[PDB]
């Protein structure tokens, strides 16, 4: 159900390159843009009136590095993804009320990022590798729900 | 698209669910909170225990809309035109959670509609409400 | 992930009432009207023009007699779905070619037959019972496909 | 609905296409083969080894389907409409698929594109292959 060694490299490799902090803001505000109803969340964050200031607000960024943080740090547990998400599980089902869908918007748009972060580098591939990683995530995010 | 046939069973079978329409309502919102407790996480303000009537308010409206929507099922954009801007624009449910719903509705007229539900009713109900969810997420993006 | 003691007995006291033979063939014909397209994978079925002929169908009823077979032996083995469905997981991915999300479908319709024949017994926690049960089967169906 | 502005982004983006349509229509069918291996299961009477011909061939075709769909916004369903009819009668293709193939072919986008794959252009592509998808599916039932 997993990745192969080779797609576990391939997906390591491509990481080692990111800017987190600077996909992380990308990610969250493409999310908030392509997928407006997102934005339910985030009220608190001020201006979300137009794309350049949905992408430009320095909350939506800041949010955007604790997010993707957490997410670069759970790929060093990929065979472990459910035992290490638990508690951010629980937290985003009892506490935040996070729709697990948004996971698998965040995913794809996170996919759509780094295939315009590093262009044929991205291939199909390391999206396959990609996919199931974000797949994974949004699975073990979604696991503790109830 | 809803044919002539479709839109003549609709009504039928609505039209036997007659005044039940709100417990039904009620009783598909409770189905669907069973079986697919991710649609919780938009009620975190209700209590959801069976017979909550905050569920049964609820359901009570979204019968009425569906009521609504089967009166003007050749105009139904403006019939629910503003549940699309509140659904759109502040509830903002995530459009997955429609097809949820939309089966809970088809288990609950199921269970209450021995005679009326038919493969072909069955049919014809499926899309009236996939074409319900088209139209309440219509204004999302 | 995973049936609760009290849906497992809910699931078997429900079957124990089920003439499995004919609640398939109810499934079955109705998967095939409510959802046309997947009239795909049954050419050699003859009639299935209209919703009688459907219905009443031979080879439909046949088949879905097989079919919820292989479902009601598996109700005996809830905590090994990916296991009891691994041969069967292998044939529709490379004999019959049949997308998995046919049998998300199928569980869905199977539901919707189980309301209607029930009623008032087919209780809310009662379907979400089945809901887990035919969404672990459509996934261990699957989980072959490569 | 497209808007007159996702109609302005579509046109330019995929205009910046132009010649490439049969290299990313086939480049986003292998990135679909791949990433979603279900969907292999509508092409077992293709070699789907990497450069084949009939991948070739099928990206085009799914490629001058959207170039026509682009150049007819504004009536996609007339435009399409024995492309419905094929899918709907003869394919069957399972609607959630269009999904799949239609990130697919944003992810293609955004590798080849960079200046043109801003974010509101990128909401405007997936607003607009949604739509295709919309018409594609439009006479399955
Ligand atoms: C890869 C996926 C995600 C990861 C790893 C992740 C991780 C996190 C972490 C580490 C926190 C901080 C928790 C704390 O302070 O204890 C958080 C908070 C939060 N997350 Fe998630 N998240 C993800 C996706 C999402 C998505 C898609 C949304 C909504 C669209 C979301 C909504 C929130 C909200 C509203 C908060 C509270 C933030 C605050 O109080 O400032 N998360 N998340
Ligand atoms: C057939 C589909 C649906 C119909 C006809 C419908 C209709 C309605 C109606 C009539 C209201 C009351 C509006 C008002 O009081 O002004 C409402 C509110 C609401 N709906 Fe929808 N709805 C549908 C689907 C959904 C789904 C799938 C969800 C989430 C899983 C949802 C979540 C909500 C919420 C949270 C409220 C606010 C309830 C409250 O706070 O009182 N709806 N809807
Ligand atoms: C719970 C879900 C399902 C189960 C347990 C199941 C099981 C089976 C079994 C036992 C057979 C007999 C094969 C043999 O004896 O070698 C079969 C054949 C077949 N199944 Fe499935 N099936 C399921 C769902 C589906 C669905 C949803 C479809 C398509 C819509 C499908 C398409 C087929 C086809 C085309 C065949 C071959 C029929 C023929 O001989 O012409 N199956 N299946
Ligand atoms: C943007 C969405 C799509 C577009 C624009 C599109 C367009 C087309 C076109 C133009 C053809 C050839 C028509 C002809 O030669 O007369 C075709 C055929 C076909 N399509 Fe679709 N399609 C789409 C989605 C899909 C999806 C999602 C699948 C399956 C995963 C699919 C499966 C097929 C198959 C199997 C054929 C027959 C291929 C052959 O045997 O040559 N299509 N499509
Ligand atoms: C009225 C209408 C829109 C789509 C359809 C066919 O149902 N398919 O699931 O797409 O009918
Ligand atoms: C034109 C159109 C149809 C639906 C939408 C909103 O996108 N969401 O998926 O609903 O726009």
């Amino acid at each position: 159900v997993h990745l192969t060694p080779e797609e576990k490299s391939a997906v390591t490799a491509l990481w080692g390159k990111v800017n987190v902090d600077e996909v992380g803001g990308e990610a969250l505000g493409r999310l908030l843009v392509v997928y407006p109803w997102t934005q339910r969340f985030f009220e608190s964050f001020g201006d979300l009136s137009t794309p350049d200031a949905v992408m430009g607000n320095p909350k939506v960024k800041a949010h955007g590095k604790k997010v993707l943080g957490a997410f670069s740090d759970g790929l060093a547990h990929l065979d472990n993804l459910k035992g290490t998400f638990a508690t951010l599980s629980e937290l985003h089902c009892d506490k935040l009320h996070v729709d697990p869908e948004n996971f698998r918007l965040l995913g794809n748009v996170l996919v759509c990022v780094l295939a315009h972060h590093f262009g044929k580098e991205f291939t199909p591939p390391v999206q396959a590798a990609y996919q199931k990683v974000v797949a994974g995530v949004a699975n073990a995010l979604a696991h503790k729900y109830h | 698209v809803l044919s002539p046939a479709d839109k003549t069973n609709v009504k039928a079978a609505w039209g036997k669910v007659g005044a039940h329409a709100g417990e039904y309502g009620a009783e598909a919102l409770e189905r669907m909170f069973l079986s697919f407790p991710t649609t919780k996480t938009y009620f975190p303000h209700f209590d959801l225990s069976h017979g909550s009537a905050q569920v049964k308010g609820h359901g009570k409206k979204v019968a009425d809309a569906l009521t609504n929507a089967v009166a003007h099922v050749d105009d139904m954009p403006n019939a629910l035109s503003a549940l699309s801007d509140l659904h759109a624009h502040k509830l903002r449910v995530d459009p997955v959670n429609f097809k949820l719903l939309s089966h809970c509705l088809l288990v609950t007229l199921a269970a209450h509609l021995p005679a009326e539900f038919t493969p072909a009713v069955h049919a014809s109900l499926d899309k009236f409400l996939a074409s319900v969810s088209t139209v309440l997420t219509s204004k999302y993006r």
